[PDB]
């Protein structure tokens, strides 16, 4: 009971229509050789017609028209395949959400999977239990192997929500697409079974607000230079300030120097031209808020953060819990920051941006982000 | 099961509405009617009978053959234990070949170290000499 | 009026092919051509009385379409209680494996607390019971010096090191001892020869 | 006001104007953590420095000194790019004549980097092997007699007789890159040597379970038993 | 200020040499917590930092690589350090390293020398798995590969052949072939990684 | 309710039909009957196919119920094999069974280890030997010795040319 | 849930009379109390332009619905420049009547009252001090949420939101030490302190009590139906020239 | 598989329709019409519950319900058979080699799946105890021979720097004549070295730089 390419789903014909004019014309050529290739249906003299219309500048109606009705849904592949080319067109508006992979004692696993020989295994597990079919593709810009995996259900057959798994390449971190039902709780123990082949792995979560795009998730929490520093420390994740040890000493940063501006210790922001200040102090502002140089927008954009301060004053624990949200919060930030709204000398490490897209306890001083 | 469809025929027949009902001339036809009726009940209880035999050994041949596609037997295994003898075998073929080459290396330096003579007649000439050292050195 | 004509057609060649299985016995009176023409007459009974019928008298309700959906719903049927029954033998399975793990554990757990209770009544005084920072240091100073101890043989649960199988699985071994032991000597014999211990001791 | 702090400065002047998050430029500070807390006891000092019309050669020599009494030195010669800077060729001009053999096959691999370590790491490793070897001798001087072997590499005790020999081998890298350290012990109860598998597995979890520097005075404990 | 340069000059040069071992301590502040006094004037640290860097250096291409930093800060309440921020990648457990070094409390400098040395040796070796099969993609023993972000996982292929790999730190653990015969080439190959480049040649001559 | 006045119908028609025959009845005489019981065999099936609806239309509702039965406990028992199956993968990757499999390890190294030193404390007194090269490091010390006795940079021939050589430099 | 809505008066002006003109035109018979209140009866005021007049002006409808119960709360001194204000409650239609009485027989200049953010903090500052008969001042405590709403670029940050609970709240006041104004010497100073956040210039929407208000740019959200003596002087206080 | 519906089949197209076709009005085989249509009449008359199309669908539930009742202890009885090394406790690599196709062969994976199965129709039980001491023996082998291997390359490695150095100190190909003539040029050394020694005992008549002297000889012979 484990589907083949073959076969073809029910569905209506104007879904897969909306789903097929957000795309180019060369990409849909491509998927039309492909499949005619792969699948065939009503050698290579009929795709000869398909060349000239390219060629002419013809509408996209007309090459949907064409793809729509020689397949007279296509089957379970190529609705596969329109729906991952959506997925690399569009990328801002699905929704990731980020889950460790624990073993044993408690220290992390790196997958090393293979793209073959998972799908087989994951295929056959998922098909003791429901009607399943996954396809596995490997992102063309990012190192990471999207896999599709949708369930289907009987009353033909008809479809759920289509469930991704993001898997990167040398990380212990799973992304996968936010859905709370019961299955995805069956997908992603399914793929905690048939990940491992050695010993037992357990998918822990690790967060619980989930990102907006692939770039963005995998900037965070992917095998990055920038996924520990993320904030005020992104010139350590970039190398800006330093060249190798080979390099020339005359165009050296403690030879040339830099031009900083004398800071103020005193309370005197709460008492309150020369552009060369001006520039120092928005440069200042970029420097705390970001590396060392539109305008606002950080590297990762983050929707939601909320975090609670824990200090300790004569003997008392004196909680507040700051609850950001918006499009950009830290570039928000930024801005209130440049309209001289917020002392920059006081905001501290993780109002700044450090443990970017986290929220958690602040005890002592030292971030711990919630369980 | 067979005692579910015994009571489904034999309380649908002619023995339920006829035993009320009921000189001669009218009795030779409803004894001779539920003798003709009670062949068509031992026909078809063997009929009953038959099919829960070709039923359940068509179920438990099938439940035979989901159990042994999840356990093992002992010939399988030992054919794969032979393989993987086979495997370790030529990989201790390969290690003792470069053990061989190894020791091939040695026996190549072992002539080249060696001086057959009488040597201790030199070993007793350094051992005068250290001798001579020592005296020359404790009395300065 | 339409549809009671159309079942009663269908029953009427039900009931013509019934009474004619019974005359395919019954003809042995009369011959066969006289049956076969004469079915004709018969038949055409049947559609004169039905024509008389169809005068002396509506929804569209058929047995054979309301018949295939009954099938298709006992088919069904069918197919979900098989699915059922599926996840039932798949459930006792998992079940049964839960318990032999949660077995396996707590039987390990009884045997590590009778071990590390007979532990205690044995002779363990001088070299051992000194510490029962103890292996915690040795990974620091295993870190420190890149240490290779000389590492021991894997768990074979009571199959004891025969040595005499293992130098005969290997028929190299003997020559890189006698090798090296020809090589030992020879090297002896060249420092012996030297004094290297001897003139180094009485200079310094 | 507006600073323009340099690689020579005082420290307080660069507290004041620091609001970002990149290392001190103050160049003594600097130097001072790279000296005194990551590479102590070694005196680098460069000798020489040329260039050319647009490499720059580099003379460089260190003297690894955490052995006070007889230390090696070693004198490299570097030859850059200067500009996409990679390292066109170096080689050694003088190696002080203790480690010459054994950073013979370890100075073939063309990379400095090893070398340098390794070297490093090689000194300190035989630093820590004389400090173990003669905290052994000073707590059993009294009892037995014990004296060294080879060059160092492996302590001897006897006592009333019985033998014990403690080896301590360090390997350089050739034909991981940082030298490892090997120890194994053997026996002898005056007739014949013991069964070496046992010895090792008794010399393996005495060090996995104690230590190396308190788990070889329990080895020495098991070797005298006349109390236990 | 003509001296000073070559004051400076000197000090910069030997700081190069001292940055080409690989492993180096820098000093930092974090500008949070520089705190005044305000009886003197004069500025303290509250609570100390310190940066390693781990910069390797390449041999395919004979210039040092990317550096990674790694940066402690100093607990508050317990006079150890804690693992602040690092950029080495997730695939090298640094977080694990950092509690298995001196069992988790790193207190002296030498106690986080081990921890620089230990991550150290695991960049190394992932520089070295990647340069070994790009040397011998540079000689045309094996055709197009591709790698993996730490070069655990190839697949190259041989004039005919497609071969897989899973190799460990400097050692082949796991080869696949696939187009009897095929079992003593896969284990044939499964040795160390610079036998590979002497096996691959030894049947293609 | 127009099935059983259609049932109505043609059983009255096809009741005066068949009553007709059977008095026409009563081919010498096999010939009548035939009609006579395909008329009777028509009222029967006709009334049987009236009967045969409505039993079909209240079963099809019937089985339709049972249907919806089965599919509630075909997810019951979907959510009760996933919990399983969680629960099963929590069991073996926890903390709890590896922490006690590390303690069996411990206790088995070291029962081995104090066996090990017992036997030795055994045979240094109470009641080994060696006779092959299994696995042997007494030749690496040897050869060791050997290359630090002959090496042509400092070696034992050289320590003493850089002392005669420095002998005479003292003069 | 009576959200309270503020104007402004030009004239102190007395409803002696003009109530009958009240009650003939509404046929009704509204009430009225002549209260002199004290604001802040510790005696470190100097007893100098202390003493306000406050008209509860109800409309007398019995209490089978909340909406059609309107008070109309006034409040005066002579001495100021902006002599009154008036603050009701309710949705009644009876509202927009009396304003145009007001209006139409007094000649007065009415405008609708808004917040800054310091008057914000000093309307929540004053809406915990409790009042008792033993003229002392005691204070309850209430879990505070500060709600802010910038206008930032590309909408990045939308609204943001600082929350204090009660324990906290109560330690922070006692760390800083005796005193009668919380929310103005101890919280907003802890805040700029631990977050840079300077409140008084940040865009403050939403000052809330948890349960007894919800101050806002605009209008007063309350649990009861009255509004304490501290809030209505801090109100006239702040909207002076 | 689908044994309802064998079950509904049975019970429709064998035992309702024998009951009805031929079991009521074909009976006047022995026998007029109106006696049989009579019987017949009263017949399907006093019956019209038992027969009926959803009266058999819920003996046909019945009957699944009794035969998967006996389904079941079947199914808890077909587990509990001789068991003879099930999966799920055998190694990765060993049930991949049960099944076939393993497509990746290790070393270190088969010793640890090796060193892991289960110790124990009697013929083959001894014939796998002695497979399985034999695989123990091949890994125990394995594993000595690779330790034995490490220190043999280790040795060559020392024995091949050894003679490289030689050859690079001397450059003359004379490593045969160097270790025969080693004890010449030892030979030679110190009986000049007494030359020296004579030459510092009573020529020099030092008694401070003696000191120093002593100091360097016994740091240079030792550093």
């Amino acid at each position: 009971l484990r589907l083949e390419d073959n076969y073809v789903p029910t569905s209506d014909t104007l879904v897969v229509f909306k789903q097929l004019m957000k795309l180019p014309v060369t990409v849909l050529y491509d998927l039309t050789l492909s499949w005619f290739a792969k699948f065939g249906g009503s050698i290579y003299l009929l795709t000869e017609t398909l060349d000239l219309l390219i060629e002419k500048g013809v509408r996209r109606n007309v090459i949907v028209n064409r793809i729509l009705y020689v397949y007279w849904g296509l089957n379970v592949f190529q609705l596969a395949e329109i729906d991952c080319h959506l997925m690399i067109s569009k990328p801002e508006k699905f929704k990731w959400l980020p889950s460790k992979a624990l073993r044993g004692d408690g220290k992390p696993y790196v997958v090393k999977l293979q793209p073959a020989k998972f799908i087989e295994n994951l295929q056959t597990d998922l098909a003791k239990i429901y009607h399943c079919h996954v396809y596995m593709f490997k992102h063309p810009s990012l190192p990471v192997l999207i896999t599709r995996i949708q369930l289907f259900d009987s009353n033909p057959l008809i479809s759920r929500r289509p469930y991704y798994v993001a898997f990167p390449l040398n990380s212990p971190i799973i992304f996968h697409s936010v859905d709370k039902d019961i299955y995805a709780r069956l997908v992603l123990q399914s793929i905690s079974r048939t990940i491992s082949e050695r010993e037992t792995i357990i998918f822990k979560p690790v967060q619980k607000i989930p990102v907006k795009s692939i770039h963005n998730i995998m900037t965070l929490l992917g095998p990055s230079r920038f996924a520990e520093s993320m904030g005020p420390w992104e010139c350590y994740a970039s190398a800006n300030f330093e060249r190798s040890p080979l390099h020339d000493y005359k165009k050296h940063q403690g030879l040339t120097g830099k031009k900083v501006m004398v800071r103020e210790f005193d309370d005197s922001f709460l008492n309150d031209e020369e552009p060369e200040i001006r520039r120092l102090r928005l440069e200042k502002n970029m420097i705390k808020f970001k590396g060392s140089a539109s305008r606002y927008s950080s590297l990762v954009p983050i929707e939601k953060v909320g975090f609670t301060l824990k200090n300790e004053i004569n003997s008392r624990i004196i909680t507040i819990k700051l609850k950001f949200n918006g499009n950009d919060i830290f570039g928000g930030l930024h801005e209130l920051c440049d309209k001289n709204l917020i002392n920059i000398d006081k905001v501290p490490g993780w109002l700044a941006g450090e443990n970017g897209s986290f929220s958690g306890t602040i005890m002592n001083g030292d971030f711990q982000r919630e369980q | 099961s067979e005692q579910l469809l015994h009571n489904y025929v034999s309380d649908s027949l002619l023995t339920t509405l006829i035993s009320f009902q009921e000189e001669q001339q009218l009795q030779h036809w409803y004894e001779l009617l539920q003798a003709r009726d009670a062949r068509v009940t031992s026909e078809l209880e063997a009929r009953i009978k038959q099919f829960f035999i070709t039923l359940r050994s068509r179920l438990l041949r099938f439940l035979e053959s989901e159990q042994l596609s999840h356990s093992l037997s002992l010939e399988t295994l030992i054919d794969a234990l032979y393989k993987i003898n086979d495997l370790l075998q030529q990989r201790l073929q390969i290690l003792d070949d470069a053990i061989q080459e190894k020791t091939s290396e040695l026996a190549e330096f072992e002539n080249m170290v060696r001086s057959p003579s009488a040597g201790d007649n030199a070993i007793p000439g350094l051992l005068q000499i250290i001798q001579s050292y020592i005296n020359l050195l404790e009395e300065n | 009026s339409i549809l009671r004509l159309l079942e009663t057609n269908t029953v009427s060649a039900l009931d013509s092919v019934f009474e004619k299985y019974e005359k395919e016995m019954n003809q042995m009176t009369h011959n066969n051509e006289v049956k076969r023409i004469y079915s004709k007459k018969e038949r055409l009974l049947e559609i004169i009385l039905t024509k008389i019928k169809k005068k002396l008298r509506e929804r569209d309700l058929d047995i054979e379409y309301i018949y295939s959906k009954r099938q298709f719903i006992q088919n069904r049927y069918s197919q979900e209680l098989q699915n059922n029954e599926r996840l039932e033998a798949i459930l006792s399975r998992e079940q049964n494996l839960l318990e032999e793990t949660r077995k396996l554990c707590m039987n390990l757990k009884t045997n590590n607390k009778k071990r590390l209770t007979e532990k205690l009544i044995q002779k363990d005084l001088h070299p051992v019971l000194n510490k029962a920072d103890g292996p915690v240091t040795f990974r620091n100073d295993s870190h420190e010096l890149n240490l290779m101890l000389n590492d021991p043989i894997k768990s074979t649960a009571d199959v004891r090191l025969d040595k005499e199988e293992v130098l005969s699985l290997l028929p190299s071994l003997k020559e890189y001892t006698k090798k090296s032991k020809e090589l030992k000597e020879t090297m002896g014999q060249m420092i012996s020869d030297s004094h290297e211990e001897e003139i180094k001791e009485v200079f310094v | 006001r507006v600073e323009r702090i340099n690689g020579l400065t005082n420290l307080q002047k660069e507290l004041v104007t620091k609001y970002d998050t990149l290392p001190l430029l103050n160049m003594n500070l600097r130097l001072s953590y790279l000296r005194d807390h990551t590479y102590p006891h070694l005196q680098v000092s460069v000798q020489s420095r040329d260039r050319v019309h647009g490499i720059e050669v580099l003379v460089v020599n260190y003297k690894f000194c955490r052995n006070t009494m007889n230390p090696f030195e070693i004198q490299f010669k570097m030859f850059y790019k200067f500009e996409d800077s990679t390292l066109l060729k170096w080689e050694i001009l003088r190696i002080s004549t203790n480690v010459r053999l054994k950073a013979k096959q370890l100075l073939a691999t063309r990379n400095f980097q090893k070398c340098l370590l390794s070297l490093y790491e090689f000194d300190k490793i035989k630093s820590k092997k004389t400090g173990i070897f003669q905290n052994l001798i000073n707590l059993l001087k009294r009892k037995t007699r014990c004296y060294l072997m080879n060059n160092s590499d492996s302590l001897i005790v006897e006592r009333v007789t019985i033998k014990l020999q403690i080896n301590f081998i360090i390997t350089m890298p050739g034909e991981c890159f940082l030298p490892m350290s090997k120890i194994s012990i053997a026996l002898w109860k005056g007739g014949e040597r013991f069964n070496q598998i046992d010895l090792d597995e008794i010399c393996y979890g005495l060090i996995k379970e104690y230590g190396v520097k308190t788990g070889l005075k329990e080895i020495c404990n098991v070797c005298l038993f006349p109390d236990m | 200020s003509t001296s000073d340069r070559s004051e400076l000059e000197d000090y910069i040069v030997l700081e190069n040499v001292y940055r080409m071992f690989g492993i180096t301590f820098f000093p930092l502040v974090d500008p949070i917590d520089l705190k005044i006094k305000d009886a003197s004037g004069e500025i303290f640290v509250d609570r100390e930092m310190l940066g390693i860097r781990l910069e390797v250096f390449s041999e395919r291409t004979s210039q040092f690589e990317k550096p990674h930093y790694v940066l402690l800060k100093k607990r508050i309440k317990s006079n150890s350090w804690f693992l602040f921020k690092h950029t080495i990648p997730s695939f090298i457990d640094v977080q694990g390293i950092f509690d298995d070094t001196n069992g988790g409390l790193v207190i002296s400098h030498d106690d986080a020398y081990l921890f620089a040395k230990r991550v150290f040796l695991q960049l190394v070796e992932v520089q070295k798995r990647r340069q070994i099969f790009k040397d011998l993609e540079a000689k045309k023993i094996i055709h197009d590969l591709d790698l993996d972000l730490e070069s655990s996982m190839v697949s190259f292929f041989v004039k005919d052949i497609k071969v897989e790999l899973f190799v460990k730190q400097n050692e082949i653990v796991s080869c696949s072939i696939l187009d009897n015969n095929k079992s003593k080439w896969e284990i044939a190959l499964l040795g160390s990684l610079d036998d590979l480049e002497l096996k691959l040649n030894h049947s293609f001559a | 309710s127009v099935t059983t006045i259609d049932v109505l119908s043609s059983l009255f028609i096809n009741l005066f039909e068949n009553d007709l025959i059977p008095q026409a009845l009563k081919f010498r005489k096999l010939l009548y009957k035939l009609d006579l019981r395909l008329f009777q065999t028509i009222s029967d099936q006709m009334t049987r196919d009236l009967k045969d609806i409505l039993d079909i239309n209240v079963s099809n509702n019937e089985l339709c119920y049972q249907l919806k039965q089965v599919l509630a406990r075909k997810e019951d028992l979907n959510q009760q094999i996933i919990s399983v199956r969680n629960e099963i993968q929590e069991l073996k990757a926890g903390k709890d069974w590896h922490d006690l499999q590390n303690e069996q390890a411990k206790l088995n190294d070291k029962v081995k280890l104090n066996k090990r030193l017992n036997d030795l404390t055994s045979t240094l007194l109470g009641k080994d030997s060696e006779d092959d090269s299994i696995r042997d490091d007494s030749n690496i010390l040897d050869i060791a010795h050997f290359v630090d006795l002959m090496d042509p940079y400092n070696g034992l021939l050289k320590k003493i040319n850089k002392i005669n050589e420095n002998l005479s430099n003292e003069l | 849930p009576y959200t309270w809505k503020f104007l402004g008066i030009s004239k102190q002006l007395s409803l002696e009379n003009g109530i009958a003109k009240l009650n003939q035109l509404l046929n009704l018979e509204v009430d009225l109390d002549i209260q002199t209140i004290r604001v802040p009866s510790d005696p470190d005021g100097g007893t100098a332009a202390d003493e306000y007049i406050r008209y509860e002006m109800r409309l007398d409808i019995s209490n089978l619905d909340e909406g059609t119960y309107s008070k109309f709360i006034f409040l005066g001194n002579s001495k100021m420049e902006v002599p009154m204000f008036l603050c009701y409650c309710g949705t009644d239609n009876r509202n927009e009547v009396v304003l145009q009485w007001l209006k139409a027989e007094y000649g007065v200049i009415m405008w609708p009252i808004k917040f800054e953010q310091k008057t914000m903090i000093k309307l929540a500052d004053a809406s915990i001090v409790h009042v008792t008969k033993e003229n002392i001042e005691q204070i309850t405590w209430f879990s505070s949420k500060l709600y802010f709403e910038p206008e930032t670029q590309d909408k990045n940050l939308r609204q943001f939101s600082i929350e204090i609970p009660r324990e906290s709240c109560e330690g922070l006041a006692l760390g800083y030490g005796n005193t009668m104004h919380p929310y103005n010497d101890a919280i907003v100073p802890y805040i700029y302190n631990e977050t840079g956040m300077a409140v008084e210039r940040l865009p403050l929407t939403s000052v809330i009590l948890a349960g007894h208000t919800k101050i806002m740019r605009e209008s007063i959200v309350t649990s009861t139906r009255s509004l304490r003596n501290r809030v209505l002087a801090v109100v006239l206080q702040s909207i002076q020239f | 598989t689908d044994t309802y519906n064998s079950i509904s089949n049975f019970i429709e197209n064998e035992l309702t329709a024998l009951l009805s076709s031929d079991d009521y009005l074909m009976d006047d085989l022995a026998g007029p019409n109106e006696v049989c249509r009579l019987l017949k009449a009263q017949v399907i008359e006093k019956r019209k519950d038992a027969m009926s199309r959803g009266k058999q669908d819920l003996l046909s539930k019945e009957i699944y319900d009794n035969e998967s009742e006996l389904r079941a202890s079947q199914s808890q009885q077909i587990m509990e058979l001789v068991g003879d090394i099930p999966k799920y406790s055998l190694g990765s690599e060993l049930r991949n080699r049960v099944e076939g196709e393993p497509q990746s062969t290790s070393i270190e994976r088969l010793i640890e799946d090796v060193l892991k199965l289960p110790q124990m129709d009697l013929k083959v039980l001894s014939e796998y105890s002695n497979l399985r001491k034999d695989l123990i023996l091949k890994c125990q082998a394995l594993q000595i021979g690779e330790s034995k291997l490490s220190d043999i390359l280790s040795q060559t490695n020392s024995i091949n720097s050894l003679t490289t150095s030689i050859k690079e100190a001397s450059e003359d190909d004379d490593i045969s004549e160097y270790f025969a003539t080693y004890n010449g040029k030892l030979v030679v050394a110190l009986e000049e070295m007494k030359l020296l020694l004579e030459e510092a005992v009573k020529t020099f008549g030092n008694s401070p730089e003696k000191r120093e002297k002593i100091k360097k000889i016994l740091s240079e012979l030792k550093k």
